[PDB]
């Protein structure tokens, strides 16, 4: 068994007020069974997933993408369950990283 | 014209 | 560098019996054009980028009909697998594929590839001679021995010498607008006085195809590369990826330090600071 990776970011930078996207991408994980929602304030957002893939080393990888746009209000978050994951992997959006 | 035709698989 | 063509094959087994989750993704070089999933009711092999739907009717009937075949062929492997490692039925198991090709100089296959893996290992490898096999394991040696005596290797090899690069040229002339072009990243430093009186420099490349790339701080006066913080290549949702290198410096040091890129799109490395 091999845990998540878990990256959440914008594919453009973030400007408030200004329409994009936000990815939350899981990558080098087995088993495949998976469960990836990204939050807004917590609550799950309607996104949509990538077709499974995996990596050469056979680790698996999802991309999970929206639409959004960031204010200096509204708190975004992904949190992935996977076997390996006692608890439920919640990564908060930071604009920089 | 993409995928392997796999007959006479079922064969590992 | 050499295009390429790529099948990835996910099988997974439920233990509510019978079938098998089946998911096949298709790929030139880092673009996914194609998906199938048995999951749906009529499932289809289908489109996944605009170019790949200059192909007519009978495209998309024939892979769809040869996917669906190999998919009950992985539900079978499935089982002889499991059979094979003496393990309950009780239990979810994985089987995964991954093989292709990539285009040579002259138009012809320059290297072929073909592996199987069970449970994220490997299982069982065509050599690069394209005739021989590489068991992993004594399990996969009973694969092994089956496939050497019926000269499966030559079916495989005459499929990615053959088919594979020629709908891999294919490919690569119905989308030559987006396949056969390099986007170079889009590059910018941000600076955050963040630690205790420390400078953090982040150096951005944005929306660059292919997927390698090349990010690194510099620091004049030593030759080395500088150690930071960088993250895993990673995609942007609409075919291009990103990726950025940060460190944290003294808050007087901002123009001693160079973000150096290299990337395939860019006609010579590039320098930031």
């Amino acid at each position: 068994a091999r845990p998540p990776k878990v990256q959440v970011y914008s594919r453009h930078p973030a400007e408030n007020g200004k329409p994009n996207y936000l990815n939350c991408y899981v990558s080098g994980f087995h088993p495949p069974q998976i469960e990836i929602d990204l939050l807004k304030n917590g609550e799950k957002m309607n996104a949509e997933q990538s077709d499974l893939s995996f990596s050469k080393d056979w680790s698996f990888y999802l991309l999970v993408h929206t639409e959004f746009t960031p204010n200096a209000v509204d708190q975004y978050s992904c949190r992935v369950k996977h076997v390996t994951l006692d608890k439920p992997k919640i990564v908060k959006w930071d604009r920089d990283h | 014209r993409v995928e392997d035709v796999t007959n006479t698989a079922e064969y590992w | 560098g050499p295009h390429s063509l790529s099948y990835f094959y996910t099988a997974v087994s439920r233990p509510d019996r019978g079938d098998s989750r089946f998911i096949a993704v298709g790929y030139v070089d880092d673009t996914q054009f194609v998906r199938f999933d048995n999951y749906a009711p009529n499932p289809r092999m289908e489109p996944r980028v605009p170019w790949i739907q200059q192909e007519g009717q009978d495209y998309w009937d024939e892979e769809t009909r040869k996917v669906k075949d190999n998919a009950q062929t992985y539900g079978v492997g499935l089982n002889t697998l499991r059979g094979y490692y003496n393990q309950s039925e009780a239990g979810s198991h994985t089987l995964q594929s991954m093989f292709g090709c990539y285009l040579g100089p002259d138009g012809l296959l320059l290297h072929g590839y073909r592996q199987d893996a069970y449970d994220g290992a490997d299982y069982i490898a065509l050599n690069e001679d394209l005739r021989s096999w590489t068991a992993a394991d004594m399990a996969a040696q009973i694969t092994k021995r089956k496939w050497e005596a019926a000269n499966v290797a030559e079916r495989r090899r005459s499929y990615l010498q053959g088919l594979c690069v020629e709908s891999l040229r294919r490919y690569l002339e119905m989308g030559k607008d987006t396949l056969q072009r390099a986007e170079p990243p889009k590059t910018h430093v941000t600076r955050h006085p963040s630690s205790d009186l420390g400078v953090t420099l982040r150096c951005w490349a944005l929306g660059f195809y292919p997927k390698e790339i090349s990010l690194t701080w510099q620091r004049e006066g030593q030759d080395q590369s500088q150690d930071m913080e960088l993250v895993e290549t990673r995609p942007s949702g609409d075919g291009t990826f990103q990726k950025w290198a940060a460190l944290v410096v003294p808050p007087g040091e901002e123009q001693s330090y160079t973000c150096h890129v290299q990337h395939e799109g860019l006609q010579e490395p590039l320098t930031l600071r």
